[PDB]
């Protein structure tokens, strides 16, 4: 037998890249606290850094508690996490203007963002990787995967860092040496005829690099185009102090 | 690796201060009395999260460990100093179990790894004696030490032990089938549960049914590792 | 080897075709698929078993039946696998929560002739055999592994899904991935099943004169557990195999069980409803009881009421009332007392027969003794425990010792046995009827000596619902009739070539489990007014006499008549007893106990 | 024989239905709110048990003569037990018309109406699959173990399922064409 | 509606027979039949074809869909699809029983064909079970049934509609 009988489209994944402007409304206290709580988070990431080494389980365990406490987006949930995702999106747009006040402050918050992104990419299950790589512009197509076992022999003979198990669990796909730039110029690993046998973390490095490029362009736009919006700026001193 | 999300479920269930705050109040009482086990009512868990509740009863072991870790993190978030006084925390269960309520006769091999609720009459006890969980050794000539879990000389004050006891439960004779003698089962009591029942008591025990290993004959002995013990009169 | 795998595959296909193509019927009516439909209906009910018949398989293809007779262990697993894959296509697609396929147990059955245990030449090792006998011992249930996983102690390597053989044989672990005994079993990953063991005794009539009865060891598995108990007569089908330097033990792996003697079919209920409906059923049943014995119609009627029994009751303040009935026969030698006991033991659904001269107090109720294994004290059940829910026949009743007849006073009234010995204290159940036979003190009844013919004490005579006195009588007409009856009974042993015993047995069980009566108000009023007269008469007889009587009238007799009224009502499946039933109940008690008093 | 159907699940009983006549005989607990003579008298405040038909008759919406309370099996303590696993409970040891009687208590405008409705519906949905499978698949066997725990309403569905099974089995085996005698087979 | 009445409808389907005698054209209320010539085929309804076969007056010819090659492909397609597939005849079960009981002598490979048709009945009934259960669990209000036959409906249908009547009554009761 065959039977008969909205915000999902906004953020199909917890990951987001700020292409679309949220064309809606906000309260004063709302945008204020949405940004200010994230200022606390930015400091907290580096406080955790001075506590102990970056990205360990101690980092992971404490960091998710920060997110649950601070009500922003998560390892992706199936219930209404779209509200935290749009809060994250909106508050990100709000955060562009505070620490654009100095390039050192820009670089400071960018660095904790890269750390946070690296953590999130470290958490990812396989299904997340499979659907986000296809649903994003971050396609990076694989070629002739059956050859990977000839490189299970060759890489293992040819690399100090990589191993046969990493061929499968850091699942190997073929893309150019230039997408593994630090690995070719350091000559660290098996690459051949200009092609690299690549796990996800190299594409994460590319994601971080293009994110930095696009964000830097946005910060330049923040420095230049913003004055029509600047009818109120009372929070800026409290934010830069 | 869904158990990290399962533990996450249990932690946000325990954080009930946003909704009338019953379990946070109970944990606060536990802290004030210096205790290290909590008793959870399965009806509340079933009401809040049907999936997690119906999975707990059929996967006793893999689910209870996640619940214990969630409790440890929650009490640590309340008070880290108190959380460091004990190695690990425990959780016990109460309420209505539906189809898992059995007797020493109706309990059979298909119940292995389910949470079960057995009742009957106590007939015997062994004596309380210690069991080792972590052992330590030290060297005064070098300020050196080593540990193991389950030259230098043993550190009884840095090592730690826990109590252990065995009891036996028998079927109610009024309920025996015609022309047969009553059946029985062996229960294991551990840590703060020892000596909570004596012969002639009528008890109802909650626990996980499990085999014990024994060349092998391919044949095992089954025992009920108690999780909570209750009395009635 | 690949040739072996190919042969296994081919045989599995042939078994599969047998299951999914076999049919019964004729083109003059229509055909049905016998085993497909059974697999569907059993799987949808959560059963996971079927009972294949050798006669059918032998008809579909003789070769398969031949292989399964000579090499059962090797081939039965192919049949079980085939049954599983047929069940899947017969049921698929299943609802949510049902998507995982379960395993099927295949049982075997046949119509061929048995053989005795003594017939087992050692040429029969691993061949399929069919044996009759009696179960004499039975273990409690245990858990047995089918597949396991193991892990290494020193370097934590693992091996998994390791298959374990069925039957009473063990297994040994590897030593490679380390120490000499490097692997240990993981109990959380053991796929276990129920298992039990039994001991079988060769039939009394099969063993010759001048030899011992042989005995045999049995293994029992999955759905066959707790299907039987000791003392039962059963027919067994299984594999026969082995378990001074050259001795080894042997046992049988059971594949099917048949109790030589189940839930009543709808057709059987219609016949029992008809029997309950037809109007003179009381006389029909009375004629079915002990049909060879001449005369004694009142005694046969009382025995019928004993077999059906009254009804159990639990009162609002938690006390109980016993329901069931006790009966005693006392008097002259050569009057067929022992024959009636011998019949009732076969007619009842549950029954036991014992001699008063050859039994002890600890043997009648219960006993305590040390375990032959371990060192602990354990409990044992006597005759009154084995016959719980049935009838106990005590023959030669007047030849027990006084201190042994004292032992059953709790069991006859409160229907429970209280024990306190060796450091153990418990209460056991005994819900059974007592039927007893005895002589006068003087060998036969002496009317010149009156009450001195009886020397049982009042505290046991008052625990019988009815007491009968039987006297031999020398009337010529009865003697001629009885003589002709006896002679023709002997002569017709060859010539022979209303309800049968088997039919009556099933009918009794059905009536006892389904129907429970109560008195009508007027019936209770009538019985009340009769009891006062009865007590008054007994009191006046004792007052007139210089001596107190041995058979008293007490409230136990008031309860006795009620139990008989309920039994009479039960034979007709009627919810209420009536004045007609109370009239017959009073008539029966009037004959027996008032002739004895 | 056109037996008159029961009305119980709707807003009213059927006047001539035998089942509704038996079901409305059940007793309900109440409190007396005005004293009653010649019944000597019953003082105000006295607690009583009396039939459902009489309770509905005397309950004016003013609540001037008496006030009513739910039996134990329809209160929160028991609703919580049904919620665990509804297959195990014995709705024949409860009142033999569980759903029919439960649907008629909503007449008295208790604050707990919203909970009673959800209890009854969820119990029915929980029990459905077992009734379907067991009625449809039990062919020429002793059903007495299966039908033991079923409510009077549920038993009707069991009978209908069995009847549907039997007819197809007759047709397949060719017995369907023969002419036979009806309920007068009694004689 | 009983199985007898469903069969009564199935008996109107037309089949081909070869007579062994001669008769003129005959006019019935339901239409014109014949003429009948010895050794030559003619179309008649199934109730007439069975009757002449029993009285030894003709030979039956199997319908063109009763073929092992055709039925194998249909069975496989039915097992693969998530829904009910369309069928070679609206009365396939009834026609199978009647023809194979009376006309086995004229229909080759009959015992193969019985098994192939039995498999389709077993698959389609299972799909119906799942659909009924899903209807009640989700508290649905309407469903679509484009390829179920009348025998399959009639076998299980009475139970389902009887249960749905009661369920609809329970869920509405708070708003008279
Ligand atoms: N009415 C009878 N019909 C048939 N056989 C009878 C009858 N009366 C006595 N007998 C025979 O009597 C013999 C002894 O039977 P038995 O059952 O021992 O009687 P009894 O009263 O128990 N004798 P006893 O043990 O000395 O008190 C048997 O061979 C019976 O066949
Ligand atoms: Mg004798
Ligand atoms: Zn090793």
């Amino acid at each position: 037998m065959e039977f008969s009988g909205q915000r999902n489209a906004s953020y199909p994944h917890c990951l987001q890249f700020y292409l679309q402007p949220p064309s809606e409304n906000i309260s004063l206290i709302e945008f204020e606290n949405l940004a200010i709580d994230r200022v606390k988070l930015l400091k907290s990431v580096e406080n955790l850094g001075v506590s102990y080494v970056k990205g360990t389980e101690q980092y992971q365990s404490k960091l998710e508690s920060e997110l649950r406490k601070l009500k922003f987006s998560y390892r992706e949930n199936l219930e209404d996490e779209y509200e935290p995702r749009r809060r994250d999106h909106i508050s990100h747009f709000i955060l562009r203007l505070a620490y654009c006040q100095s390039e050192e402050l820009r670089r400071w918050f960018i660095q904790q963002e890269m750390d946070l992104l690296r953590f999130r990419f470290s958490i990812l299950p396989k299904d997340k990787i499979q659907d986000f790589l296809k649903d994003s512009q971050l396609q990076f197509e694989a070629i002739s995967d059956e050859e990977k076992t000839l490189r299970e022999q060759e890489i293992v003979a040819s690399s100090p860092s990589l191993s046969g198990l990493k061929l499968g669990f850091e699942s190997i796909y073929k893309i150019p040496f230039a997408d593994a730039l630090d690995l070719f110029r350091g000559r660290k690993v098996y690459l051949e005829d200009g092609f690299a046998y690549v796990p996800l973390k190299d594409i994460v490095a590319i994601i971080l690099n293009e994110f930095r490029a696009k964000l830097s362009k946005a910060l330049a736009l923040t420095a230049r185009s913003l004055p029509a919006v600047q009818s109120d700026e009372r929070l800026q001193p409290l934010l830069n102090h | 690796v869904e158990l990290r999300e399962a533990q996450r479920d249990y932690l946000d269930f325990l954080d009930d201060e946003e909704d009338q705050g019953i379990y946070q109040s109970k944990v606060r009482e536990l802290i004030s009395d210096n205790q290290y086990r909590l008793i959870v009512n399965v009806n509340d868990l079933r009401r809040k999260n049907e999936k997690r509740a119906n999975r707990l009863l059929n996967n006793a072991f893999e689910e209870l460990v996640a619940f214990q870790r969630a409790l440890k993190d929650f009490v640590a978030s309340i008070d880290a100093t108190y959380a460091k006084q004990y190695e690990e925390f425990y959780v016990g269960l109460e309420g209505s179990f539906g189809s898992k309520h059995v007797s020493p006769r109706t309990l059979t091999s298909c119940f292995l790894s389910c949470v079960v609720c057995v009742e009957g009459i106590v007939t015997k006890c062994s004596l309380v004696r210690p069991k080792v969980v972590r052992s330590v050794h030290y060297c005064p000539a070098t300020k050196k030490t080593i540990e193991r879990r389950y030259p230098l000389e043993t550190e009884y004050g840095l090592s730690v032990y826990k109590d252990h006891q065995t009891i036996t439960i028998q079927e109610m004779p009024e309920k025996a089938p015609a022309g047969q003698l009553p059946r029985s089962v062996d229960v294991i009591l551990d840590d703060d549960l020892v000596d909570k029942a004596k012969p002639g008591d009528r008890v109802q025990v909650v626990g996980t049914y499990r085999c014990l290993p024994g060349y092998t004959s391919g044949t095992f002995r089954t025992v009920l590792i108690a999780c909570n013990v209750k009395q009635m009169s | 080897a690949d040739e072996g795998q190919a042969r296994k595959s081919q045989l599995q296909r042939r078994f599969k075709e047998f299951l999914r193509q076999y049919r019964v019927g004729t083109d003059r009516t229509g055909f049905t698929f016998k085993y497909r439909d059974e697999l569907k209906r059993h799987y949808n009910l959560g059963e996971y078993w079927i009972e294949v018949e050798m006669e059918d398989l032998a008809s579909f293809d003789e070769d398969l039946a031949d292989y399964l007779y000579k090499q059962p262990a090797e081939h039965l697993q192919l049949l079980e696998e085939a049954a599983k894959e047929v069940a899947d296509e017969v049921t698929r697609p299943r609802p949510s929560g049902e998507e995982v396929l379960q395993d099927i147990q295949v049982m075997l059955k046949s119509d061929a002739s048995p053989s005795s245990i003594r017939s087992l030449k050692s040429d029969m090792m691993s061949h399929l055999v069919k044996i009759p006998g009696i179960i004499i011992a039975a273990s409690a249930v245990r858990a047995k592994a089918t597949r396991i996983s193991i892990q290494c102690r020193s370097c934590r390597n693992t091996l998994t899904n390791i298959a374990m053989r069925p039957g009473l044989e063990g297994y040994a672990l590897p030593r490679k991935c380390c120490p000499l005994d490097p692997y240990f079993i993981m109990p959380d990953k053991c796929k276990c099943v129920d298992f039990q063991t039994l001991k079988l005794q060769e039939l009394p009539d099969a063993v010759p004169h001048g030899e011992m009865p042989r005995h045999m060891q049995l293994y029992c598995d999955r759905y066959l557990c707790d299907k039987v108990v000791p003392g039962n007569r059963v027919t067994i089908m299984g594999i026969y195999s082995i378990k001074g330097v050259g001795i080894r033990s042997s046992y049988i792996r059971v594949l099917g069980i048949q109790v030589d003697t189940g839930a009543v079919s709808p057709q059987e209920e219609e016949e029992f409803r008809r029997l309950a409906a037809l109007p003179n059923v009381y006389e029909v049943i009375s004629k079915s009881i002990a049909p060879s014995i001449f005369g004694g119609t009142d005694m046969k009627k009382a025995i019928a009421c004993l077999l059906f029994g009254g009804s159990r009751k639990r009162l609002p303040d938690g006390l109980t009332r016993r329901g069931d009935i006790n009966l005693l026969m006392l008097g002259d030698p050569g009057t067929a007392k022992s024959q009636l006991l011998k019949f009732v033991e076969k007619c009842s659904p549950i029954g036991v027969y014992t001699s008063g001269k050859g039994s002890s107090a600890a043997g009648l109720t219960a006993s305590v003794m040390r375990d032959p294994s371990s060192r602990n004290f354990i409990m044992e059940g006597g005759a009154m425990v084995l016959a719980d829910g049935g009838v106990v026949c005590i023959d030669e009743f007047d030849k027990m010792r006084e201190d042994d007849r004292v032992a059953i006073h709790e069991a006859m009234e409160q229907q429970t046995i209280s024990i306190a010995k060796a450091g153990i204290t418990t209460t056991l159940n005994s819900r059974c009827s007592v039927l007893a036979a005895a002589n006068s003190v003087f060998g036969r009844w002496d009317e010149t000596k009156g009450e001195d013919n009886i020397d049982f004490m009042p505290t046991i005579l008052s625990r019988f619902d009815m007491i009968f006195i039987v006297k031999d009588e020398h009337n010529e007409e009865r003697d001629v009739m009885l003589a002709k009856h006896v002679i023709t009974l002997h002569v017709s042993a060859l010539t022979q070539t209303e309800i049968d015993l088997a039919k009556l047995k099933k009918f009794i069980a059905y009536c006892r489990v389904k129907c429970g009566p109560r008195l009508s108000a007027e019936a209770a009023e009538k019985l009340k007014n009769r009891y006062i007269i009865m007590r008054s008469g007994a009191r006046q007889h004792e007052r007139d006499s210089d001596r107190r009587s041995s058979i008293p009238i007490t409230v136990r007799q008031l309860e006795a008549i009620v139990r008989i009224a309920e039994a009479l009502s039960k034979m007709k499946l009627q919810p209420f007893a009536t004045e007609a039933d109370v009239e017959e109940a009073l008539r029966l008690f009037q004959v027996s106990t008032l002739d004895a008093a | 024989y056109f037996r008159v159907e029961s009305g119980a699940l709707g807003p009213e009983e059927n006047f001539l239905s035998l089942d509704d006549i038996l079901m409305s005989h059940e007793k309900l607990p109440v409190r007396t709110e005005t004293a009653m003579p010649r019944l000597n008298a019953v003082p105000q405040g006295s607690k009583l048990e009396l039939p459902l038909w009489l309770a509905k008759g005397l309950f004016d919406n003013k609540r001037r003569i008496l006030s009513v309370e739910l039996p134990k099996i329809y209160q929160e303590g028991w609703r919580t037990v049904f919620s665990a696993d509804p297959n195990v409970v014995d709705l024949h040891k409860m009142g033999p018309h569980f759903y029919g009687f439960g649907s008629q208590l909503l007449h008295f405008d208790s604050p707990e109406n919203a909970d009673i409705s959800q209890s009854l519906l969820q119990t029915f949905i929980g029990r459905f699959r077992r009734i379907m499978d067991s009625s449809q698949n039990a062919y020429n066997e002793d059903t007495s173990a299966l039908v033991a725990r079923l409510d009077e309403m549920e038993r009707g569905l069991f009978q209908t399922g069995q009847k549907g099974l039997n007819d197809f089995q007759c047709w397949e085996k060719g017995q369907a064409s023969q002419i036979t005698a009806s309920n007068l087979v009694q004689n | 509606m009983d199985a007898a009445e469903v069969e009564f409808l199935a008996e109107k389907e037309l089949v081909t027979i070869i007579p062994n005698f001669s008769l003129d054209k005959i006019y019935l209320i339901g239409g014109d039949l014949g003429p009948f010539n010895p050794g030559l085929p003619v179309e008649v309804p199934l109730w007439l074809a069975i009757n002449l076969k029993q009285r030894q007056k003709c030979r039956l010819l199997p319908p063109e869909w009763m073929d092992v090659e055709k039925l194998e492909k249909m069975r496989d397609h039915e097992r693969k699809e998530e829904t009910f597939t369309p069928m070679p005849s609206p009365y396939y079960m009834e026609l199978t029983k009647l023809l194979l009981n009376h006309a086995s002598d004229n229909i080759p490979k009959a015992d193969e064909i019985r098994t192939l048709v039995k498999d389709m009945w077993d698959t389609r009934i299972a799909k119906l079970r799942v659909s009924a259960d899903s209807f009640v669990r989700q508290q649905e209000a309407h469903a679509k049934l484009d390829n179920l036959t009348l025998m399959e409906i009639n076998t299980s249908g009475t139970f389902l509609t009887q249960a749905l009547n009661h369920m609809y009554k329970l869920r509405t009761n708070l708003q008279p």
